[PDB]
C-alpha cells in the first residue's frame, strides 16, 4: 500500500418514469396557421410545414 | 416541361434480374465519352477504356475529358442519363470506398480495386461490365495520386528489401475510415507504359531544370529588385549538409553550350510539364452539402 | 410536335397552381395546412443545415459569417465548425487588442477545443479547413442549427432583408486605390515562416481582379516578405519540406459600392468589421501558390 | 592566414544553421545577431579583416549566452 | 467546521483541481468527448457564477 | 398500366399529407409538453417552498 488513498466517484444512470401535473389554463399557446416551404434535392423535393 | 436527358439502349437483352440491378444505380454517376442523345450501352461507362498494358494514368487522362452523367430513370427497355449543370445540386450514390462528411469536396477517379475480392461484380452482360469511377474526397485523391507516382519511381528498384518494404507501406493507405490498399502498378517485373512516361515527365523536370536554371539565375540576381534570387543561387546547390571546406561556392553551370541546343533543352523542359499536367492539378467535380444516413446517398452541388 | 407547340411562350411555375394544389383540386380534400402558397419557392440560394454546439454561437447570431469545417484526428470529434472570428485568435494579422478582446468571448470548452486542435497538428492550417458559406437563421438554442448558404445571395426568408457579410476590420484589405464597379472577395491564408512554428496570417482581399495569374502576381507584391522568408527557411533547414506560403480561395463577390465599416454588438462588446452588404456566395477552392 | 581563414568562413556559416533551429526566448532579439552573422564577408583590404571577425564574434558570443538562458 | 477534509482536492490549484476543473483542464490538451463525473464538483468557475 | 400509376401517385400525395398533418398535431402536443417540463420544478422544491 503506497501512502495515499483513493475516493472514486461514479455517476449512475437510472431510466425512470415521471409524472407531471399542471393547473387548468396555466399557460396559453398562441399559434399561427402552418406554412409550407419547398426544397429540392432533384431526386425528390422535400417540403417543410 | 420535360427535363433534358440522354437515352441509352442495350443491344443485348436484359433479364428481369438484370434490370433490378440498374435501379440500384439510378442515382449514380455514369461517365460518357461524348455528349450525344442516343447511346448504345457499349459507349456507356468506363469499360471501353480498359486496356491490358495501359494503366491508371490512361484512365485518369481520358476520364478528365469524358462527360459526367447521372443515371436518371430506368425504363426497362431504355435508360435516361441527365447531364449535370454547374451550380445545381444533384444527388449521387456513394460508389467510392470512403464515407463522405458534409462539406467535402469530391472528385472522380478511376476504379482502384485491389487484389482480394470484395463487392465488385454487378452487371456482367455479353462479355461486358459497367465499371464505375470512384468518387472520393479531394485529399484522398491527392494522396492516392502520389502513392502511385512513388511506387512508379520505385518500380526500377525491387531488388532491395528496404524499397520492397516501403512499397508495401505506400500500398496500404490508412484513412479516416476502413482502409483500402492500393494496387501496385508494377507487374511482371516491369512498369506499365503510362507510369513510365509520367515518371519521365517528373524526372526530366527534376533534372533538366537543375542544369539549365543557373544560366538565367546568375543573370537575374544582378538586378536585385526582388531581393531573393541571390538567396536562390545558394538554393540551387542542392546540398543537404553545410558546405565542406572544398569546392562549392557557386552552383554548377553548363559550359560553352552550343548556341541553338539551349533552345531545344529549354523547350523540352516545357514539353514535360505538359505530360505532367494531367496529374499536377486534380479538380473538384462535386461539393457535397448534406449526406444521407449510412453515408450512401449525398446531395452535392456540381462543379465543372 | 405541332407548329403552335414550339410557338408557345415558356410557362412560369407561378402561372400554374402549386403541385399540392393540383392534387387537392382533383381530390378536393382540405387539410389544415395552408398549401395555397408555398414559401421559399423562389430561392436561387442553395443551403444546408449544420448543427453547431452552443459554445461556438457567439458572434454568429448576427446573420452573415463564414462557416469553415476543421478536420482533427480524433475519430469522435471528426470535425468542428469554426467561424471566421474564432479563427482570428490564431491569426498573426489581428490586433493584440482585438485578439485579447474577442478571445475573452470564446471562453467555452467547445471553442477552447478549437485552439487546442489548431496547436495540435504539425501539418499546415490551410489543409484542415473547408469553407462552407455564411450563417443565416440562427436556430439559437441549447445547440444552434445554423443554416448556411452554399451559393447565391444571403437574405431573409420572404426576402424582407438582405443579410450582409461581416469581415473583422483587421482581416479586411484592399490592394487598389480606385475600386471597380464590381469586385471579388477572396480569403487568403499566408504562412510567414518562423523557428518554433510557422504562424499563419489571415486576410480577406476584395479586388476587381478575377484572373488567377494577375491576382497572384499582385499578391506576391505585399507578400514578398513572407515569400522570401519561406525561401530562407527552405535553405536554412535541410530535409524540411515546407510548402506553399499563401493560399487563395475565391470566396464570392460584392459590388464594391456596398463596402463600408460597421461593428458587431455582442455581450456589449463592439467589434469593428467591414460590411459587404449584398454579398453573393460562390465558393471556390484553396489554390496553393508560392 | 588564408587556409585558416576559409575554415573560419565556413564555421561562421554553420553557426547560423545551428542558431536558427534552437528555440529562443526572444525570436526577434536574436534576429539582429543572426543577420549580423549572415552579413560577414572579408573586404578587399586585409586590414578590415580583424574588424570583421570582431563584429563577427560580438554577433556570436553574445548569442550563445541566450542559448543557455544566461543573463 | 474543519477547514478542509482533504487538502489535495479542496485547495485552489490542488492536484485534482488542475486535473478536473475544466478551466484548468483546458490548458492541457484533452478529449472533450469523454464524460467525467467529478467535473461538476470541480468546475468552480461555473458554480461561482 | 398508366392510369394505375396516375392514381397511385395521387394516393401517395394524399397519404403523405394526412400523415404530415397528423404528425403536426402530435408535434404540437409534444412541444406544449416540453414547455411544461421546462416550467415545472421537481416535487421537493415546491414542497419545501
Amino acid at each position: 500500500h503506497p501512502g495515499f488513498a483513493l475516493t472514486a466517484v461514479r455517476t449512475d444512470t437510472f431510466e425512470v418514469d415521471m409524472l407531471l401535473y399542471s393547473g387548468k389554463s396555466c399557460t396559453s399557446v398562441i399559434i399561427n396557421n402552418p406554412i409550407v416551404t419547398k426544397e429540392e434535392r432533384d431526386i425528390s423535393t422535400t417540403y417543410h410545414v | 416541361a420535360m427535363e433534358a436527358n440522354i437515352f441509352c439502349t442495350f443491344d443485348h437483352k436484359l433479364s428481369i434480374a438484370d434490370v433490378g440491378k440498374l435501379t440500384k444505380l439510378v442515382a449514380a454517376v455514369v461517365p460518357i465519352p461524348q455528349r450525344l442523345h442516343l447511346i448504345k450501352h457499349y459507349q456507356l461507362g468506363l469499360h471501353q477504356f480498359v486496356d491490358h498494358t495501359r494503366g491508371y494514368v490512361r484512365l485518369r487522362g481520358l476520364l478528365r475529358n469524358m462527360t459526367l452523367t447521372l443515371m436518371r430513370r430506368v425504363e426497362g427497355n431504355q435508360i435516361l442519363l441527365h447531364v449535370p449543370t454547374h451550380g445545381l445540386l444533384y444527388t449521387v450514390l456513394n460508389t467510392g470506398p470512403v464515407t463522405w462528411e458534409k462539406g467535402d469536396a469530391l472528385c472522380v477517379l478511376p476504379p482502384l480495386f485491389h487484389g482480394p475480392l470484395a463487392r465488385e461484380n454487378l452487371l456482367t452482360l455479353g462479355q461486358w461490365e459497367l465499371v464505375l469511377p470512384w468518387i472520393v474526397p479531394m485529399p484522398l485523391a491527392l494522396e492516392i495520386n502520389q502513392r502511385l507516382l512513388i511506387m512508379g519511381l520505385f518500380s526500377l528498384d525491387r531488388s532491395y528489401e528496404e524499397v520492397k518494404a516501403a512499397v508495401q507501406q505506400l500500398q496500404t493507405i490508412t484513412f479516416r475510415d476502413a482502409t483500402f490498399t492500393i494496387p501496385d502498378p508494377v507487374i511482371d517485373q516491369h512498369l506499365l507504359i503510362d507510369m513510365k512516361t509520367a515518371c519521365l515527365s517528373m524526372s526530366m523536370v527534376a533534372n533538366l531544370a537543375s542544369e539549365l536554371t543557373m544560366t538565367y539565375v546568375r543573370k537575374l540576381a544582378l538586378e536585385d529588385s526582388s531581393m531573393l534570387l541571390v538567396k536562390c543561387q545558394e538554393l540551387l546547390m542542392r546540398l543537404d549538409r553545410e558546405r565542406s571546406v572544398g569546392e562549392p561556392r557557386t552552383p554548377a553551370r553548363p559550359q560553352h553550350v552550343s548556341p541553338d541546343d539551349e533552345i531545344a533543352r529549354l523547350s523540352a523542359l516545357f514539353v514535360m510539364l505538359r505530360q505532367l499536367d494531367d496529374l499536377i492539378r486534380e479538380q473538384v467535380v462535386f461539393t457535397v452539402c448534406d449526406v444521407s444516413p449510412d453515408n450512401k446517398s449525398a446531395t452535392c452541388i456540381f462543379k465543372g | 410536335m405541332d407548329a403552335r407547340a414550339v410557338a408557345k411562350r415558356p410557362r412560369d411555375p407561378a402561372d400554374e397552381d402549386n403541385e399540392l394544389v393540383t392534387a387537392l383540386k382533383a381530390k378536393r380534400e382540405v387539410n389544415t395546412i395552408s398549401v395555397r402558397y408555398l414559401y421559399h419557392a423562389d430561392h436561387q440560394a442553395l443551403t444546408a443545415r449544420f448543427f453547431v454546439p452552443e459554445g461556438l454561437v457567439e458572434f454568429e447570431a448576427q446573420p452573415g459569417a463564414l462557416l469553415i469545417r476543421m478536420e482533427t484526428g480524433c475519430d469522435s470529434p471528426r470535425h468542428l465548425y469554426i467561424s471566421l472570428y474564432l479563427l482570428g485568435i490564431r491569426a498573426s494579422n489581428v490586433s493584440a487588442s482585438t485578439r485579447c478582446l474577442l478571445e475573452s468571448v470564446y471562453t467555452a470548452s467547445a471553442a477552447r477545443a478549437a485552439l487546442q486542435w489548431l496547436d495540435l497538428g504539425p501539418h499546415l492550417l490551410h489543409r484542415r479547413l473547408e469553407t462552407l458559406g455564411c450563417v443565416k437563421t440562427v436556430s439559437l438554442g441549447i445547440t444552434s442549427l445554423l443554416t448556411c448558404v452554399m451559393r447565391g445571395y444571403l437574405y431573409n426568408t420572404l426576402k424582407t432583408e438582405v443579410f450582409a457579410l461581416m469581415i473583422p476590420k483587421d482581416m479586411y484589405l484592399t490592394w487598389e486605390e480606385t475600386r471597380g464597379r464590381l469586385q471579388y472577395v477572396y480569403l487568403i491564408i499566408v504562412y510567414d515562416y518562423d523557428g518554433p512554428e510557422t504562424r499563419p496570417g489571415i486576410y480577406v482581399l476584395t479586388s476587381s481582379i478575377a484572373h488567377w495569374q494577375t491576382l497572384v502576381d499582385v499578391a506576391r507584391g505585399k507578400f514578398a516578405r513572407e515569400r522570401c522568408s519561406f525561401v530562407n527557411r527552405r535553405i536554412t533547414r535541410p530535409r524540411q519540406i515546407p510548402l506553399c506560403t499563401g493560399v487563395i480561395q475565391k470566396l464570392g463577390w460584392c459590388l464594391a459600392d456596398d463596402i463600408h465599416t460597421s461593428f458587431l454588438v455582442h455581450k456589449e462588446l463592439k467589434l469593428s468589421v467591414v460590411r459587404l452588404d449584398n454579398f453573393s456566395v460562390e465558393l471556390g477552392d484553396f489554390r496553393e501558390f508560392v | 592566414l588564408s587556409s585558416v581563414l576559409e575554415e573560419f568562413e565556413v564555421r561562421c556559416v554553420a553557426v547560423a544553421r545551428r542558431g536558427y533551429t534552437y528555440p529562443f526566448g526572444d525570436r526577434g532579439k536574436a534576429r539582429d545577431h543572426l543577420a549580423v552573422l549572415d552579413r560577414t564577408e572579408f573586404d578587399t583590404d586585409v586590414r578590415h579583416d580583424a574588424e570583421i571577425v570582431e563584429r563577427a564574434l560580438v554577433s556570436a558570443v553574445i548569442l550563445a549566452k541566450m542559448s543557455v538562458r544566461e543573463t | 467546521f474543519a477547514a478542509t477534509h482533504n487538502p489535495w482536492a479542496s485547495q485552489a490549484g490542488c492536484l485534482s483541481d488542475v486535473l478536473y476543473n475544466t478551466r484548468h483542464r483546458e490548458r492541457l490538451g484533452y478529449n472533450s468527448k469523454f464524460y467525467s463525473p467529478c467535473a461538476q464538483y470541480f468546475n468552480t468557475e461555473e458554480i461561482i457564477a | 398500366l398508366d392510369k394505375i400509376l396516375n392514381v397511385e401517385a395521387m394516393h401517395t400525395v394524399l397519404r403523405a399529407l394526412k400523415n404530415t398533418a397528423d404528425a403536426m398535431e402530435r408535434g404540437l402536443i409534444h412541444s406544449f409538453l416540453q414547455t411544461l417540463l421546462r416550467k415545472a420544478p421537481p416535487y421537493f422544491v415546491v414542497q419545501t417552498l
